């Protein structure tokens, strides 16, 4: 996985070296790094039953027709909005392993691989998906270095999601 | 190609449950002995071919079948590919020490080892017995504490003879 | 550092001749030579994807897009798009790190050169080249052979030899073998 | 790489006579009935993406632990893989209709596709009911009697059947 | 083998695409052609002993050399004039497996395929055979485009032996 | 593209082989069906304002909030109505092509390639373009075997961006 | 490349306007003298051999530098390989007589092959002068009038002496 | 690949003991023949097609299945295989006979040919015939006393023969 | 290994031909230059003892300071004289093999691969053994041919060496 150590290891077997310098001061870096991380991580876990109710309210509210027009694509059904809470749920799960895994490693192994290839086959537009994790961008409730990190990796799902 | 880190996440994966308080406190412990793990893998890494060749030097002599001709380590080549593989074994044991696990050692090494030696002819108890003597060497030079402020750092030991001795069960 | 222990070849269909016109099972040659039109570049393209990775597992991510345009200005041969497919960093998430170097010899065997291993004895043999080298390194050695070049020439992508009464290797040889499936339920 | 043609031109080359005229009257009873075969295999091939989507919403519902976490049609990119392993299925079916014989499918699709998913751990009970869904979706949409010109085709469309059939019970 | 449907299924095969129309169209072809094709086929298995012979003693007649000059590559013997008459029949049964498989596949594994070896290590002259398909293509006794298949396949047999 | 013709034609040039009887015999195929790809195409060309305009209006009443929800990807503005006529258009326009071109090559050369990434990126979500492809499938007035070979193209493209 | 359907499509989709009613009927005429483009394919393919080499033979003795030593064609290899080049342009110009479009003769033949004889040292005069050789004889097998249902072919017999002089032109 | 003298010395040198006087009298006793050997190859070689073309047609007449319709040399194609494979034969064994050692004919010939032919359905019996009848003919070329300095070779024919055994019991 | 008939026989192989009176040539040559080769041989394996006794006393003179500092790299113990007479009989012992095979084969296989690891982990300076060998060059005890032969050998290993 894409995770800062891995990626320090792999560059120095590419070489078929023993750790340098470099590759050691980089893990360093993400070990000071890793108490404000550790703390993002917590605090978004343990408001996450709140946040994924707010953002799946918040999607049903920007697009209203996902809530009311039939189909398996929508959440017309109470089946429906229960496979809207449960990937929701998936992507804030993800956001906090990758918190704390320091890098996108994860969500780029359990989310984004073919994201793009499944969203269009369930027909599952993935503006739904864009507008939710602005709504947990808004209401995380973390501040500073930990926050910037948080708003880091759910940008870079927006970003490939679009 | 694991770490601590992405251990954890991968079994909480597995679960489908949010990291739990008990994990971010392990974690949190990882992370408070992190600077003796990299002062570590330093040390070991700038006198790597100092401890290897040392510890080489005595290990044909205590095995001398080995060197006597039609041995495995006999002949200019297969001497050279001898201590190849030591230090090959050297250098995964240092990417396990600094990935914190042993999955870089099970992943792209020690996965079949004692099959491969076994079939080119070389005996796996003789492996077995170098791998050891390296054992003894590595926790050795880790294990002279001086230069720095000091610390009880017998876990990081116990640990990187806990990799060692996987590798020596592994191939034998 | 050492000369890579030699090993012993087997006989197979690729190393053997034979006089025989196309069959329907021919693996189709994908030449950039010509230098034909966008649309069938990418064809040549996808055909090039579909051998480094498996068709299973060329995705969105997967795809590089400089690569995409690497191959369409008649930029680096065929071979050196291999070869950068080869390297990439979901390449050695796919395939190198769930396999230990000696399965890694054949699988890419298999893919980048298109045959398969000699015998056991060879899959030993360039192990190491794996180990020391550098799997950067193996796989440049392993597009650099005299064999490769005789095989795809530069601008031809690399097809599985002949398969004649044979399974196909994409189709006999998973991604990573059950070996690694211990880390797996 | 056989057709229905190739195959019975194989059978006479290995015995070494002549074409009698039994066998040519035997095939030019499947080239005058070729009509209705294209008129089935243009219908299965014109929805065969709402096919394999259909077909797999069904199979989630009725084995939620492959999409539960932790499963094998988990993490999304796994899910990719599950769709494209059904409408492979379904492609070399479709090969297999128009040609009149199964020698693609076998040569290509049923060559050991067992081993493959028997080593990665893939559930091949799981896909074979896949599979059975795939062939009543598809056989029902081809055998649909209005919006075509009407004939009596009820062997071909159990032909269609025999090959889904086939390949099931060769991944099973 | 090369059969125009296996073909296409081939051609398809290696982009990992549906049959589209293209290939179904090919198939369309083939199986309107089929009406001539087997008729053409009927003809010259209906009639398949008379030509041989006459075909053997044709190429007698333009190259007298081959039925006296010493050797074993000649058919001054019996068992040469048996083997003589297996080749002939060899080409023509192949020509006549072709016309019913509505390709060239049959005749390029059978036959094609490491010709200019075997002409070569037995010492058979092309030109023989070339003459005895001649032979064959003047007196198969076909009309209209069905004559015309039959004297595609067998030219194409003459222009593949030399 | 893969036009039937330059496919047979490619499939020789690979395997470095005059074109033989099985080649001409798929474009003579070709050549048979084009009297009724040719109805076809004119038929779908002198309605196809007619054609453009219903299908609006059918993806106007499929997707009610295509038409009022602010924000440029929807059709809200007079401009973006414009811009939805133009693109249907397009989607007919090749659908003609594709009639006289006897395959999908020119759909794939002008539509289908890359189709995914400006869908996405654009944020035009596919099952709008779905629903006014089945309408332009329902109301082609084409009848026979024509009618058939238009509405493959049509599902062709439907299932491409499904 | 682009086939004559291909090419009008192509055009037409540059310009943006639907395909107008004169195109239109430019196809239709085409495809109601397809069948004679057909039968003029298969005749010239069929006695491609024979054209090569008559053509052979005549450029040999009307050219006899070629085949004089220290001459370009000599020494056997390269008597081959003019041979087998000029089967090659034949080849090529046959795809284009059945495409009904020079697009793929000018995109793999002669594409470029100016530079090649250029390069090669080979006097590109002589093949256009061979060129020229194999557009006669082809062009006389390929509008034999004995044979064949009657009928006036040659606007399709001048396209393919146009064909011919193309690749004659480029190459000189 | 170990030619007669790296067979000597590297049995040595597993030994760990300079070269014995009976090696040295046994490899004196190998160059002192060395004509012969060489006139041996010489002649093998020099008649290679006439050797492979006489064996094939002997093999034809005794088993008349080969060359029946749907046998195993059938169709030309099967023909120039079985052809081809009698000729890499004889080029491996010839080859062994100038190195002086079978290594060559076991590492790069015989290594696993029986696998292959057990796959192809080619019989291994009638194969190791065939390679008989080449003994046959290759001892009877090169004792041919006309036409070279006469002396006693049929010991050096001895271990050409053997070769062609070990081969013949190595193919099935 | 690298024989001259061995090689002959590599070079025809990957060229997949039948042994030409070229490669017949070289063997030839191989067989006629054998005869000085195996008499030097002889001469060298029959009085080994004492010349590998000779070098063994010249490097101990010509490094004294290696012969008196104790350690592992060094015969100043009496087990290091051991292991230091039977290093130099190695040497001897391979260039005999030399001799035989009439190549660089053995050198190679034996030795020279991989010499530079060797002499950089356990450090034993070529040197000494040169020296040694210098002292087994010009008291070999051949003359003429076998002289210049042997010590062809001989100065190949040394200029290898460095
Ligand atoms: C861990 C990685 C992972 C992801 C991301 C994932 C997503 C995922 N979401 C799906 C469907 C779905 N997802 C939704 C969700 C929503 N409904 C709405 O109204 C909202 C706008 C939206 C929530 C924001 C719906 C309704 C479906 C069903 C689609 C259908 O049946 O057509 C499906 C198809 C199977 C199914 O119906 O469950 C997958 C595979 N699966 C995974 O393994
Ligand atoms: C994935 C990590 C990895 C390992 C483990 C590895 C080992 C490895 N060591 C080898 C050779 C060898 N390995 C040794 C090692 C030893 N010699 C001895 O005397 C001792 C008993 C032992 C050390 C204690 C020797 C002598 C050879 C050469 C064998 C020969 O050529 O005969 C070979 C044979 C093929 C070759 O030389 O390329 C392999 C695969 N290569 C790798 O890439
Ligand atoms: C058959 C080809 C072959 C060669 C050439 C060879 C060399 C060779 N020399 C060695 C060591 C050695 N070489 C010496 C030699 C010397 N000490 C001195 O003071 C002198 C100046 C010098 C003699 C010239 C010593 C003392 C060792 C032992 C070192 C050790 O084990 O640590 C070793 C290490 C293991 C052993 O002791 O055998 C090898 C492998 N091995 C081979 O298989
Ligand atoms: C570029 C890679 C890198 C290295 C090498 C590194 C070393 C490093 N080691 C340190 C301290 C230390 N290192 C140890 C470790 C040990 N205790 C023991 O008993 C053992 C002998 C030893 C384990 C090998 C201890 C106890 C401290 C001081 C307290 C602490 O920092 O945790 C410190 C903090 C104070 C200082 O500078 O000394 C640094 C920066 N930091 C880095 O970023
Ligand atoms: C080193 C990294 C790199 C760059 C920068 C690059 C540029 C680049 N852009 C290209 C294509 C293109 N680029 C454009 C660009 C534009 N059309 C417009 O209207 C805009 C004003 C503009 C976008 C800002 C277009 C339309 C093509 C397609 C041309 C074609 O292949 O037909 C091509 C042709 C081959 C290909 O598509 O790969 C190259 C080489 N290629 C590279 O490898
Ligand atoms: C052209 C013939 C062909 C077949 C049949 C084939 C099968 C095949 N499916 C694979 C993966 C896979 N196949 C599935 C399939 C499923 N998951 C499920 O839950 C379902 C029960 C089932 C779908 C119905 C999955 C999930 C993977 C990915 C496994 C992984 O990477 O962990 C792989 C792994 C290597 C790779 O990804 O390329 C192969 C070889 N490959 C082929 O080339
Ligand atoms: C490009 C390949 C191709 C297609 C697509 C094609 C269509 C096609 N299908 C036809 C007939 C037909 N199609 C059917 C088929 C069916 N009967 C049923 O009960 C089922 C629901 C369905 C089978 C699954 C029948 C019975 C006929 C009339 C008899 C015949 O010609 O086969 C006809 C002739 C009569 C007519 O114009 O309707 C054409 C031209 N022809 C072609 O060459
Ligand atoms: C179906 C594909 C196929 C073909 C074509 C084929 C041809 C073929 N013809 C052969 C022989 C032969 N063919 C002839 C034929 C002729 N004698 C004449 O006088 C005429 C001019 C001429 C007939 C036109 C003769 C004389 C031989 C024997 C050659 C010899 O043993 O020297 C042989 C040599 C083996 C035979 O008995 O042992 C082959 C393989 N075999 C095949 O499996
Ligand atoms: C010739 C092949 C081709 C296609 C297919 C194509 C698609 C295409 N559609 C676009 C936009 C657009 N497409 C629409 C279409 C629609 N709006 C709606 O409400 C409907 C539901 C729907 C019609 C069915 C709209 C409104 C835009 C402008 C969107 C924007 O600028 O954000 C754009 C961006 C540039 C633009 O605004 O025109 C492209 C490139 N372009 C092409 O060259
Ligand atoms: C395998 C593909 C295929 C071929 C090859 C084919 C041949 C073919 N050519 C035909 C006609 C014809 N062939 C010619 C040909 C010629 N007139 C001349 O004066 C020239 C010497 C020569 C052309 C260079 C003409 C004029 C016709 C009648 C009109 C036409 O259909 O084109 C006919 C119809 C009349 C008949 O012969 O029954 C057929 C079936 N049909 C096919 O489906
Ligand atoms: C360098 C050592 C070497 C050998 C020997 C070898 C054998 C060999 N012979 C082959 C073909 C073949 N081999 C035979 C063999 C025979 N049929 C018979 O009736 C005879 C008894 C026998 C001749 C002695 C046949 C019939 C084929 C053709 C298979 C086919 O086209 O289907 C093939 C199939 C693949 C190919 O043609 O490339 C191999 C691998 N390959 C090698 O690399
Ligand atoms: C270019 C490679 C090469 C070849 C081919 C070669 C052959 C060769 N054979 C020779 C003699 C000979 N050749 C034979 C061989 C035979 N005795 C018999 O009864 C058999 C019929 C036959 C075995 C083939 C004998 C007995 C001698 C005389 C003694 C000898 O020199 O070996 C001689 C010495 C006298 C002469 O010039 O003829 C040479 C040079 N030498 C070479 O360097």
């Amino acid at each position: 996985m894409k995770t800062p150590i891995t990626e320090a290891i792999a560059a120095a077997d590419t070489q078929g070296r023993f750790l340098s310098n470099t590759e050691l001061q980089a893990v360093d870096g993400r070990f000071k790094r890793a108490v404000a991380s550790m703390e993002a991580a917590r605090a978004l876990t343990n408001n996450a039953q709140s946040l994924i109710d707010g953002a799946a309210q918040a999607v049903y509210q920007k697009f209203p027709y996902t809530t009311t027009m039939q189909g398996s694509q929508y959440a017309s059904t109470p089946e429906g909005k229960a496979k809207c809470a449960r990937d929701i749920g998936y992507y804030l799960r993800m956001v906090t392993y990758c918190l704390v895994a320091g890098g996108t490693g994860p969500m780029d192994e359990y989310l984004i691989a073919g994201l793009s290839e499944i969203n269009s086959t369930f027909d599952l537009s993935p503006s739904w998906y864009i507008e939710a994790l602005k709504y947990i961008k808004a209401n995380h409730g973390l501040t500073g270095q930990a926050a910037v990190e948080a708003n880091a990796y759910i940008d870079y799902a927006i970003n490939a999601l679009s | 190609m694991l770490d601590a880190f992405a251990k954890v996440v991968a079994q909480a994966d597995a679960r489908g449950e949010f990291l739990t308080n008990a994990q971010f406190d392990a974690l949190s412990n990882l992370v408070k002995e992190g600077n003796k793990r990299l002062d570590a893998v330093n040390r070991i890494t700038s006198n790597a071919s100092t401890i290897v060749a040392n510890a080489a030097r005595a290990l044909f002599a205590e095995q001398p079948q080995l060197i006597q001709p039609g041995g495995n380590a006999y002949t200019n080549r297969r001497m050279a590919a001898c201590l190849r593989d030591m230090e090959i074994i050297l250098r995964y044991v240092t990417y396990a020490i600094l990935a914190g696990d042993s999955s870089v050692l099970d992943d792209r090494c020690l996965n079949g080892l004692r099959e491969t030696y076994q079939a080119l002819g070389t005996p796996g108890s003789s492996v077995a017995v170098a791998i050891q003597k390296m054992k003894d060497a590595a926790i050795a030079i880790a294990n002279d504490p001086n230069g720095i402020t000091p610390g009880d750092c017998s876990a990081l030991m116990s640990e990187i003879a806990g990799y060692f001795d996987r590798a020596a069960a592994a191939v034998a | 550092t050492i000369p890579l222990l030699s090993y012993a070849p087997s006989s197979q269909n690729q190393r053997v001749a034979g006089y025989e016109v196309p069959n329907e099972e021919t693996p189709w040659r994908y030449s950039l030579e010509d230098a034909v039109d966008q649309s069938d570049i990418d064809e040549l393209i996808w055909a090039a994807y579909r051998q480094v990775f498996s068709e299973h597992v060329v995705l969105k991510s997967t795809r590089q897009p400089h690569l995409e345009s690497q191959l369409a200005n008649r930029a680096i041969s065929v071979r050196d798009f291999i070869r950068g497919l080869a390297k990439s960093e979901t390449f050695r998430r796919l395939v190198v790190e769930t396999n230990s170097n000696y399965r890694l010899v054949e699988i890419a065997l298999k893919r980048l050169l298109g045959r398969a291993p000699y015998n056991k004895q060879e899959e030993l043999a360039w192990s190491i080249r794996i180990a020391t080298d550098g799997w950067q390194k193996f796989v440049d050695t392993l597009v650099d052979s005299d064999e490769y070049t005789q095989n795809f020439g530069d601008n031809t992508v690399p097809y599985q030899r002949r398969r004649y009464k044979d399974r196909p290797f994409n189709l006999v040889t998973p991604r990573y073998s059950d070996y690694w499936r211990d880390k797996l339920e």
